[PDB]
């Protein structure tokens, strides 16, 4: 509550108003998307924000109904639901891998110590600013000369997907190890002092310490995996397959666009929005 | 080899039950065996596949047996190792070698422009967001930040119906306030424009949760002290916080460089195919990254599928690596 | 120049911090703010630096009311518990960033610059940055800003807290030199009994953002004004006995001692209303305690805890009635075994009377060194 | 239960931390280490725990060798300063991990923690978590973990750097009540010297990694053997005095003062390997210096420096012809004028002889307390 001059009040007006203007472009686009989703017609033009609500396309999206709108009736676009499940089952498979393969690292880089730490963190720095460059090509050949081997791994497949998305350990391994290090250092000590045996003093003492961070980076990897598109485009090509993020492009195409379909479906993806907002946030002080 | 490579990541031999280092890395083995499987694996396959010949013609390794001399010479052997051939066509071909110039010269300044606009209007909120003389700084920071939660193929692809052209909402809106049609995917510099608009888009909200977090790490002492002196907003945001603020923020601009360096995924969602060079032996387009120029090379049809020359590891990877020699050499700073 | 409070008061909210607070400053006096941890002494120094708004009341600065003056426009000079030194910036700069955001004339600013750097012994030590500075250069270099700055009243929130106790004795002789040669109106606030009494020429005991008493510092320690003033000051805690009114005469009143001694003896007090029979409070310091030979009051008890700390002896005593117990200290080292009865004398003329309501009746027995100034 | 810390020395890496430490604690003692470098002392107290490799030497705990001993099996209790507090699991927990993680029996992982409870003033709270505490309770919670496991030696860590006044008062209260009620082995680590005079039956002062003296606080304040420990013990550092040697009998040594009068002092000292002409520095406590009326030696110099305490006056006196300001306290009240002349007493039975290296001599004057 320090002192302040007069001119506090107009700095103030001038914030308020220039928030204001800039959230109003950035939310022009979302807004947008949720007046074309209610919009009757799918090629859009008309009226920009229309009145009426037709939530035809509502229901096409879900599957509910096939919106009787003259004697032909509309057979849903595509399935989105399913879309939504493969989805879901592989962005689980994904989680939980990263979380079980990227906990007992992260112990091990950051509580314990060894001759090789410097050189290990540096290279876990090296390998996991690497994004996904290139190594599509690698995967295609390789799935391809591994599907007559073992199908369930190789193309146009689940296991290729979740493969290609366990990657993640490098990034939330740094993460954990975060965690790890605002964890008290004097734990391990004391409980070797008691008589645990190191493996005991991880499973009893810092492992259900880690359950918030687990929990964290399983939210962050599972909404990473929903939304990946470059892997899941490149090796997924049976219509009944595809997962999230990629019939979303056969939503728009030059043949038929449908914009009223497409924003039914993108308002149907509020859930992701929600959980980033909030649980992703962890409501931490930012 | 896949039999090889899975027998050395099993048998290490590391795990001696002997309480040495061994008991150490038996923690680490789990995870540094899935990197070394998923990340680094594929790395290595595509250095691999650089100095072979694999393409459209030669997919197949030695399976065709049978489906005289039975054309026993080198290019019907399909998977043979040529050796920096590859490499040298990059460059002494020029019917590719200027198209990968332009690309590389595009891809640069779009991660530059987007770098130093992302990193301002981040820090530009942050500052104005921490003034704890605000109003619903919560309802402030969860609207400025929506476009984090919002999923980024999402929005890509809303972006993509908004600037469209043969339809268009965005067009038509600027028509009706004043006529003008911007036509962003046929014209290429509206089309990088667009691009530059929508990458901002997306990456602000990141930059902006950074920066609240070090103005957080940033102490307030300083600002009281610049305020008993008498210095106003302007003067503590440029001789307080911004000195305060590059120096634990080089490393993060380097970083998000190297994120908008290979953004395929908005490359490839939003106008993957921006006008073409008209005159590539290689499809390529003006709006085209290195990444998806590579990507158009190896599985786009009218490409050939010359996954020999879709490599182009030594480039790519190789200033990604001076990269990482940089920002790990920012990191021990300090 | 002289700083004035009237009626300040403070509003949290809900909560009132520091009320109704009377304050007189004279100028050139150094005045030194002590309570305990509560953070009402070093939100008074904020509001009187302008970091913190007073909900009501008057503060003067010399003539003019300055409540809803902005701190630039103060004329006041503050240090903080931190040092709020800028990494960046190097000593020179740390020293001289309001001159060069006020004034543009740099043969002045290197001029300020290096008489407080001669002043202060920052010369050699200019071109370096504050994270190589220790902490004695640094407590300096703010010092050096603050006098660069030149303001009218100097501000020290609690300087000497994040200091060893070399370097602080040190830069407690320092500041003392700084406020014998500058005299500019210095104010001060600290949880150190020591440092208080050491420096200050008036300290404000504060409770609850209260003022408990303003005076001197022997002036304090010989005449509280209350029961917590009176325990506050003295480095070990001044002894409590409860105390019964037998008769008041017209300049001494009589108690009896809660003890099978039934024992009554004249205190020299005010004596004024006091009211007969009525549950009284008696203190003395431990260090005031006589031996038992040259004592006709004794206080028999058995030695609870003997703490040698090898220039003074610190012996618990506990009286067989009341419940704490008597901390006795004197001179040299005191051979005497734990669980030993030992017997200790009440000199009449240094005890104090507190009443139910906390205060204290004043003391008649005139003592040294109060009106040294 | 008494630990033998013989020829022990740390080389964390190459620099080496501590010396070749040679103590011996016997049983039931409590010994505080006390110094200013505090990761010495606290990796000297975590080669005791066995959470450190000893480079050289040998660790005897009791009568056995313990150097490489796991750290469970040592039979030590450590109080580290952070507490170690497991926030997860709740208070009793906490207290009996130890019997949980062998042969909790359900019966004694109870009786325990309640006995410790009762008698640590914990019984109304043992069922909730670390997370609601208090800073007082949190080190109850600690102390009665380090009880239920009831070790040979009791180790305790220096936290005082991070508590409060009143917190380090509520611990070396509860402390002084644990050593009382046990009497087992105990080791206590700090910084402060008016902490270990209060609560030691033997002081170790360790310098540089270097042990300096060993023994009783008023043995270390009334003959210190040499000049770090003299400066460490007393809040005011000793005044010292270069002196000058004129001749050396069998029990005295007579010395030179710089005053301008150039007195010699017969002072009582070992007088062991003295030769004349030589140059020493002789020291008076503050506390000690008469007044010059008493005494026959006076000390006139001009006053810097008056600091009324109330119960004592610290009057400093600059000695002309000696760069130092002689420490004077006296008790009540003297109204001394900064800038006047004021004269103090020189007692030689108080002067603490020292050699040009260092040591002291041993005095010869004997002193009530030392036993």
């Amino acid at each position: 509550a320090m002192v302040q001059p007069k001119s506090q009040k107009a700095r103030l007006f001038i914030t308020h108003l220039l928030l204001l203007l800039f959230i109003a472009a950035i939310m022009f686009p979302l807004l947008m998307v949720v007046a074309i989703s209610l919009r009757q017609g799918n090629f859009a033009t008309g009226s920009l924000w229309p009145e009426q609500i037709s939530w035809d396309h509502w229901k096409l999206a879900l599957g509910f109904s096939v919106e009787q709108a003259d004697g032909r009736i509309w057979p849903p676009p595509f399935p989105v639901l399913l879309w939504l499940w493969n989805s879901v089952k592989v962005a689980g498979i994904s989680a939980i891998g990263i979380v079980a393969l990227s906990t007992t690292c992260a112990y091990a880089f950051a509580r314990m110590r060894f001759p090789g730490k410097a050189t290990l963190l540096k290279g876990m720095l090296i390998f996991q600013m690497f994004p996904a460059v290139l190594s599509l090509v690698a995967l295609y050949a390789l799935f391809d000369r591994l599907g007559e081997y073992i199908p369930f791994i190789g193309l146009n497949t689940h296991g290729g997907v979740i493969f290609a998305y366990l990657g993640g350990i490098a990034l939330h391994v740094w993460t954990i190890k975060g965690y790890f290090e605002t964890i008290d250092s004097s734990l391990e000590e004391a409980a070797a002092l008691d008589g645990a045996t190191p493996w005991q003093a991880f499973r009893l003492v810092l492992l259900p310490l880690s359950v918030p961070i687990l929990a964290v980076v399983f939210i962050l990897s599972f909404i990473a995996a929903i939304t990946e598109v470059p892997v899941a485009s490149l090796l997924l090509r049976d219509v009944n397959s595809y997962t999230l993020a990629v019939g979303m492009q056969q939503y728009l195409n030059p043949q038929n666009y449908l914009w009223g379909d497409f924003a039914a479906a993108a308002v149907m993806s509020a859930l992701p929005i929600t959980i980033v907002f909030l649980l992703a946030q962890r409501w931490l002080v930012n | 080899l896949f039999a090889i490579t899975t027998l050395i990541l099993s048998s290490a031999g590391l795990y001696i039950f002997a309480n040495r280092k061994a008991y150490a890395w038996r923690y680490v083995y789990p995870g540094m065996a899935g990197m070394g499987l998923f990340v680094l694996f594929p790395l290595v396959c595509t250095i691999a596949i650089a100095f072979t010949n694999y393409s459209s013609t030669n997919q197949l390794t030695f399976e065709r047996a049978q489906e005289n001399w039975g054309d026993e010479k080198l290019s019907p052997g399909y998977t043979v190792t040529t050796g920096w051939k590859n490499f040298t066509r990059v460059f002494t071909d020029e019917g590719i070698q200027k198209p990968f110039l332009a690309i590389f010269v595009w891809t640069v300044v779009f991660s530059l422009i987007t770098v130093f606009l992302t990193v301002a209007v981040g820090m530009v909120l942050a500052c104005l967001v921490q003034w704890e003389a605000l109003r619903g700084k919560a309802v402030y920071r969860v609207l400025l930040i929506l476009p984090y939660a919002v999923p980024s193929f999402i929005s890509i692809l809303i972006f993509k119906g908004l600037f469209n052209q043969s339809f268009g909402e965005i067009n038509m809106m600027l028509s009706a306030l004043f006529g003008v049609k911007p036509a962003w995917f046929s014209d290429p510099t509206t089309a990088r424009t667009m691009l530059i608009i929508v990458n901002t888009w997306l990456g602000y909200p990141y930059m902006m949760i950074l920066c609240m977090g070090l103005l957080k790490a940033i102490p307030d002492d300083l600002y009281e002290a610049s305020a008993m002196d008498g210095a106003g907003p302007f003067q503590n945001f440029f001789k307080i916080t911004l000195p305060l603020l590059i120096k634990p923020l080089t490393p993060l601009m380097i970083a998000s460089f190297a994120f908008n360096f290979n953004n395929f995924v908005l490359i490839q969602l939003l106008t993957n195919g921006g006008p073409d060079r008209l005159g590539t032996t290689t499809p390529a387009g003006y709006t085209d990254l290195l990444v998806n120029y590579t990507y158009r090379i190896a599985f786009e049809g009218g490409g050939g599928q010359d996954f020999g020359l879709a490599a182009a590891i030594a480039t790519l990877i190789f200033l990604l690596v001076g990269a990482l020699a940089i920002v790990n050499l920012k990191a021990t700073r300090m | 120049a002289s700083v004035q409070l009237q009626n300040v008061t403070k509003a949290w909210g809900e909560v009132v911090v520091s009320k109704d607070i009377n304050l007189d400053i004279h100028e050139g006096e150094f005045v030194v703010f002590v309570g305990p941890s509560g953070c009402g002494k070093s939100t008074l120094l904020r509001m009187i630096a302008g970091l913190e708004t007073i909900t009501s009341g008057d503060l003067f600065i010399g003539e003019k009311r300055m409540n809803d003056t902005p701190p630039a426009e103060r004329g006041v000079g503050m240090v903080f518990q931190s040092y709020a030194l800028y990494p960046h910036l190097s000593v020179a700069e740390n020293m001289s960033f309001g001159l060069k955001l006020a004034g543009a004339k740099k043969e002045v600013i290197n001029q300020r610059v290096n008489q407080v750097a001669e002043v202060l012994q920052l010369a050699h030590l200019l071109d370096r940055k504050p994270k190589a500075l220790s902490g004695g250069q640094r407590q300096r270099v703010a010092i050096g800003r603050t006098l660069v700055a030149e303001p009218s009243v100097f501000l020290l929130d609690e300087p000497l807290s994040n200091l060893d106790a070399a370097l602080r004795v040190q830069m407690r002789i320092e500041i003392s030199r700084l406020h014998k040669r500058l005299g500019r109106t210095m104010i001060y606030v600290t949880h150190d009994q020591v440092e208080a009494m050491t420096l200050a020429d008036k300290i404000v005991v504060l409770d609850a953002g209260r003022v408990a008493q303003v005076g001197k510092p022997l002036e304090l320690y010989h005449y509280p004004a209350d029961r917590f003033v009176a325990g506050f000051i003295g480095s070990p805690k001044m002894n409590f006995l409860p105390v019964k009114v037998t008769a008041t005469a017209i300049d001494q009143v009589q108690v009896e001692l809660p003890m099978p001694n039934r024992q009554q003896v004249w205190l020299p007090v005010e004596s004024r209303d006091v009211q007969v029979g009525a549950n009284m409070s008696l203190g003395i310091r431990p260090e005031h305690l006589l031996p038992s030979d040259i004592a006709d009051v004794i206080l028999e008890g058995e030695v609870q805890v003997v703490e040698q700390l090898g220039n003074e002896t610190q012996i618990h005593i506990q009286i067989p009635s009341i419940r704490q117990n008597l901390v006795y200290r004197q001179n040299d080292v005191v051979l005497v075994e734990e669980g030993a009865t030992f017997a200790i004398g009440l000199p009449p003329e240094r005890c104090h009377l507190f009443r139910e309501d906390g205060t204290a009746c004043r003391r008649l027995h005139k003592e040294p060194g109060v009106a040294h100034h």
